[PDB]
């Protein structure tokens, strides 16, 4: 139960595993706040 | 260490050593320099006049 | 309501938010810096007004830190004096050895403050780092080998221009300033940065070599190109 | 050290505002899923993730993704620049299909990590900045990559090859070359950062839920 | 050279005080324009202004 | 009174060695994410106030009173969102546990997110990861969506009514960004320069709102604490050095690992029990960093008798910093690696501040030529006065820790710099 490494679902991920993930979380959060305004620039 | 007369001196290439930095002509007690100094044709920093004088200098 | 603050245990009643720099200005002292200028933001990366208050262990940055209710600041103390001449040593180790081909000449407030707040004598025993020259147009002269890294010019340009083309690029000794690009930093207001740069990094072109300071007369007139009046 | 880098842009004819270069639709969308993670306001947060998409899908930030960058944006183009050149994970020049990082700080240079530099620029016949003839390879120093206990270790396209000596990077590097993708982790016989020798904390079995909680909490 | 005949052309006096100057000039009969003193006007500077969260102070760049 | 020898019970940081599965199933087979609704509920004094009674200082640096900075948090709200940023910029040469944390406690370190945003009233933790620790950034990832799906941290997390949000931003390579307001700046896509204090972040932080930046091990054992007493915690250690703490042994020693200890044990056992003892024992023992490259060194004097603790090594010229612990043994080059650190934090330095800057490369270069002699035994003062210059005049910390390794070095190896000029010397005096 303490003499296999658990860790061995990482020899799979690609370049665009982070951000895949990252659009896959996008429907669970929450608004973002809003400053007023678009841009410093504005 | 003997002063007499003064001379413009230039590097072993023949390039003129004068930079037009008028330290000379800041530090003349007699306010025996004129200097005046423009860019150069190639861009450098030389006088167009130089002048010392000699009835001013104190040598 | 006003605060009071002391310097060197004068007293001295400040608004709240007034920094230690201005403090010192409203007793009368002017505490030397290069990063720092009135008209734009704070920056606080030169590390120059560095001043010691009466309990605190450490120096503060005299342009950004607020003065607190019952501070009493060291100007000409021992500690603000040797970390003046830490500053200016290293911006000496790295400058380079141009004061007679340099138009800021006699009017530089890095040979200024060296002879006011520095050492007289280098430690310096390395070489000097060399840095290429930019091209920003016909009207301002860059020789970047003698840039501080003040970012005056950056403030500047962004805050008060509205251009935004100027910014460090790179990281540690070897960040500079510039554009990265071959673009021409032309504005209405651009030779207010050959003003403001303290060194010569930024020197006009026109002006390039004619005279020295010390032998122009100065005659105060009003502008006649528009109806300003500056 | 000089880094033998410029933090200058000379325009050429392979890097060039006019060089084409935009995002495919799967990498707009990833954009738009970046976007939304900081307020309204503060788009411009998304400068290191839009960039960093941007070197991931074209290999490297030539001055085109750079300004598209900007563009989409809508930040300027000068603090684009800023951030590409201060960060030292962009590359803002062509770079191998495999980037051998040999990390060389003091904690791995303890460990012989020297002879796994050698061995590599042997291997590959290239020196410590250059690119294979055949744009496969290249090799660089860098500093701490968080695998100290695992020295001395290589970082191969965001994969960590870890308890190396000159035999297992040269096996790692003809894997590569052959066609394979090696597995990344320890060399050592090790699975991670445990002792070699054995497990001298963690040998009996986790407690369960609730084990040692508090009265009230 | 540059050649002139005005014996004033470098003559600059130095006074404390604009009452000091004005008492000068007019014993000694010159006419004078007198200019009022220009200080800079106190200004609010704040460092945390260059971070602000909806104000446009927020600087782009350090 | 002794300390050391922490039970595996007690361990905080179990499925360390990633010998268990590091999923919400597995990460609730143990103590993962229970009565968290039960913490929430006590809301944010009390969990306040049981990590002031835990007594838990920094584990990423600078060791200051984490109850203390969440309190600072704890004001009321103006109109602005409140953000807790996770730093995970494990750049310090020779620490990797904040890296093992991530990779094989993802949700230990997502529940401890949470727990300290409720305590401090956040909407949104932003956890900083380092670019290289991408497969680490990617396994934190998937841990979020497993906690997200099960409600564990969202809308109404844990079934609390208290919404809160954690998103992970990968950075690129600075060290510097590592640092607490580089860290700021470099979420806002900027270059990533340190901040001058004030304003502090608990005032202007993130995109300008209030903000607490924390350690990922700090955070991580927030929810065990929370969960657990803190009567507990600050019984594990001395009195104001309290709880357990991640040491990464490597260097000339015969097991390099990741060990979990309590807070006060002896370097030396610690050394010759989890890692195997000095490579040609104790005593070929030359020198020991016991923080990362930023606290200085210590000789096998010091190394002799000394607790790992904060106290105790600062009494000992040191600092305890993120507990690196980098071994050198008696064949080595001592002058050569502190030169490799000084070259370090002269290629990672951000140039922002003239002194350290300039005094940094200029330190680099005078440590490049005394690594091979060729310099004067009125160089050692010279650089020690250089460093000192350095040192308290610059906007963050990265400037004072440039100048401690030299500091030390002078100290207790200057024979060996004064020998190696006088080598250098007679080698040109030959000819
Ligand atoms: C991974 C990591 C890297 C750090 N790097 C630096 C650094 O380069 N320079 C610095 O002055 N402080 C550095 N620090 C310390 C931070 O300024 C700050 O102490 C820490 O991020 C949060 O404090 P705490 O966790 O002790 O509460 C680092 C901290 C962490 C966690
Ligand atoms: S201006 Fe005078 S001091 Fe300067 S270089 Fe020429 S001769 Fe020498
Ligand atoms: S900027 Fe000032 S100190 Fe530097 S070379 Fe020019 S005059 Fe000399
Ligand atoms: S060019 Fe001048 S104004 Fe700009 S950062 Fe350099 S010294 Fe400052
Ligand atoms: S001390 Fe160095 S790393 Fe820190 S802000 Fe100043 S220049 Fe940057
Ligand atoms: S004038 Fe204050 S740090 Fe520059
Ligand atoms: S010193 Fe090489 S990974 Fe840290
Ligand atoms: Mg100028």
């Amino acid at each position: 139960d303490n003499s296999t490494y658990r860790n061995l679902q990482h020899h799979e991920y690609s370049t665009y595993t982070f951000l895949d993930l990252n659009v896959e979380l996008s429907k669970f959060r929450m608004p973002q706040p809003s400053s007023g305004r678009q841009s410093p620039r504005h | 260490r003997f002063r007499g007369e003064h001379a413009l001196r230039r590097y072993p290439s023949g390039e003129e050593r004068c930079i037009a930095c008028k330290l000379c002509e800041a530090v003349c007690p007699a306010q025996a320099i004129t200097i005046e100094a423009e860019p150069r044709a190639d861009g450098s920093r030389r006088t167009t006049r130089y002048d010392i004088d000699m009835t001013k200098c104190i040598y | 309501n006003l605060i009071e603050v002391f310097v060197d245990g004068q007293s001295v009643m400040v608004e709240p938010g007034t920094t230690v720099l201005q403090a010192c200005e409203k007793v009368g002292m002017q505490i030397p810096r290069f990063c720092y200028h009135e008209r734009l933001s704070v920056a606080g990366n030169c590390r120059m007004c560095l001043v010691e208050i009466e309990k605190a262990p450490k120096v503060v940055a005299a342009c950004a830190m607020p003065v607190m209710k019952g501070w009493n600041i060291l100007t000409n103390s021992e500690k603000s004096k040797k970390a003046r001449e830490g500053v200016m040593e290293f911006l000496l180790a790295n400058h380079p050895l141009d004061c007679p081909i340099c138009d800021q000449g006699g009017e530089c407030d890095l040979q200024d403050q060296s002879m006011m707040f520095g050492s007289d004598r280098s430690r310096f025993l390395e070489g000097k780092r060399a840095v290429e020259d930019k091209n920003i147009g016909p009207l301002v002269k860059t020789i970047m080998t003698r840039c501080i890294q003040c970012t005056r010019c950056i403030r500047f340009a962004s805050e008060i221009a509205g251009v935004d083309d100027l910014g460090t690029t790179g990281r540690g000794n070897d960040m500079q300033v510039g554009t990265y690009i071959e673009k021409m930093f032309m504005s209405e207001l651009s030779g207010n940065i050959i003003d403001i740069c303290p060194v010569g990094a930024l020197t006009s072109k026109p002006y390039a070599f004619t005279a020295r300071p010390w032998e122009t007369r100065k005659t105060e007139s009003i502008d006649v190109m528009d109806a300003v009046g500056s | 050290g000089a880094g033998g880098a410029l933090f200058v842009h000379r325009d050429t004819p392979e890097n060039n505002p006019d060089t084409p270069f935009d995002f495919t639709p799967e990498n707009y969308k990833r954009i738009e899923a970046i976007v939304k993670n900081y307020p309204e306001g503060h788009k411009a947060a998304a400068v290191l993730p839009v960039l960093d998409l941007a070197q991931r899908q074209n290999g490297w930030l030539p001055i085109s993704a750079m300004n598209k960058v900007a563009e989409i944006l809508q930040v300027p183009p000068m603090r684009v620049y800023e951030v590409a050149t201060f960060y030292t994970m962009y590359n803002r020049k062509p770079v191998g299909k495999y980037h051998i990082q040999v990390c060389t700080t003091t904690p791995c240079m303890l460990r012989n990590s020297d002879s796994i530099l050698e061995a590599i620029q042997k291997k590959l016949g290239i020196k410590v900045g250059e690119t294979t003839p055949d744009k496969l390879f290249t090799l660089i120093e860098v500093e701490c990559l968080g695998a100290c206990v695992n020295a001395p270790m290589v970082q191969i396209n965001d994969n960590y090859y870890e308890d190396l000596t000159p035999k297992d990077i040269e096996e790692i590097i003809d894997e590569l070359k052959a066609g394979k993708i090696p597995k990344p982790g320890p060399r050592s016989g090790r699975f991670s950062c445990e002792p070699a020798g054995g497990l001298t904390s963690l040998t009996e079995p986790p407690k369960g839920p609730g084990f040692g909680v508090q009265a009230g909490l | 050279w540059s050649s002139t005949a005005d014996p004033l052309s470098n003559l600059v006096l130095t006074f404390s005080t604009k009452e000091d100057a004005v008492a000068f000039a007019e014993k000694n009969g010159w006419s004078f324009d007198v200019e009022e003193r220009k200080v800079p006007k106190p200004k609010s500077k704040s460092y945390g202004a260059n971070f602000s969260w909806n104000k446009r102070t927020r600087v782009s760049t350090k | 009174t002794s300390f050391g020898s922490l039970k595996d019970e007690d361990r905080i940081f179990t499925n360390l060695y990633g010998r268990h599965d590091w999923r919400l199933k597995g990460a609730q087979s143990r103590g993962d994410w229970y009565k968290t609704k039960e913490i929430l509920l006590k809301g944010p004094d009390w969990i306040l106030g049981e990590v002031k009674t835990s007594g838990l200082r920094g584990r990423g640096g600078a060791g200051f009173p984490t109850g203390l900075k969440w309190s600072f948090m704890n004001k009321p709200s103006d109109g602005r969102p409140k953000y807790l940023v996770v730093n995970a910029d494990e750049g310090e040469p020779g620490t990797c546990k904040d890296r093992e944390i991530i990779r094989h406690d993802p949700h230990k370190l997502v529940e401890g997110c949470l727990v300290g945003g409720r305590a401090m009233g956040a909407r949104a933790a932003y956890i900083y990861i380092r670019g290289e620790f991408y497969n680490e950034a990617s396994n934190l990832q998937v841990a979020i969506r497993e906690a997200y799906e099960a409600g564990l941290i969202g809308k109404n997390a844990c079934g609390s009514g208290y919404d809160f949000d954690v998103f992970v931003v990968r950075g690129a390579g600075a060290y510097i960004c590592g640092e607490e307001t580089a860290l700021i700046e470099s979420i806002e896509g900027k270059q990533g320069k340190p901040r001058l204090k004030p304003p502090f972040p608990a005032d202007v932080g993130v995109f300008g709102c209030p903000t607490t930046v924390a350690n990922v091990e700090t955070v991580a054992v927030s929810p065990t604490i929370c969960r657990r007493g803190g009567a507990w915690f600050a019984s594990f250690g001395r009195e104001r050095n309290s709880g357990t703490k991640l040491f990464n042994i490597s260097g000339h020693v015969n097991h390099p690992c990741t060990v979990e200890e309590e807070m006060s044990v002896p370097l030396k056992e610690l050394i010759e029990k989890h890692a195997g003892g000095v490579i040609g024992g104790w005593d070929n023992l030359l020198a020991v960093i016991p923080g990362g490259s930023s606290t200085p060194l210590i000789p096998k004097s010091v190394c002799e008798t000394v607790l790992m603790d904060f106290d105790a090594l600062v009494q000992a010229q040191t600092g305890l910093g993120t507990a690196a612990v980098i071994v050198m043994d008696r064949s080595t080059d001592i002058v050569k690696a502190i030169a490799r650190l000084i070259e370090f934090y002269k290629h990672e330095s951000c140039g922002q501040c003239t002194p350290c800057r300039e005094g940094v490369d200029w330190m680099n270069k005078v440590m490049a030529r005394f690594v091979k002699g060729d310099a004067r035994p009125a160089e050692i003062d010279s650089l020690w006065e250089i460093s000192k210059q350095i040192e308290g005049h610059t906007i963050c910390a990265l400037g004072d820790g440039a100048a401690w390794p030299v500091q030390g070095l002078i100290r207790h190896f200057r024979p060996e710099l004064e020998e190696r000029m006088q080598q250098f010397a007679l080698q040109h005096q030959a000819r």
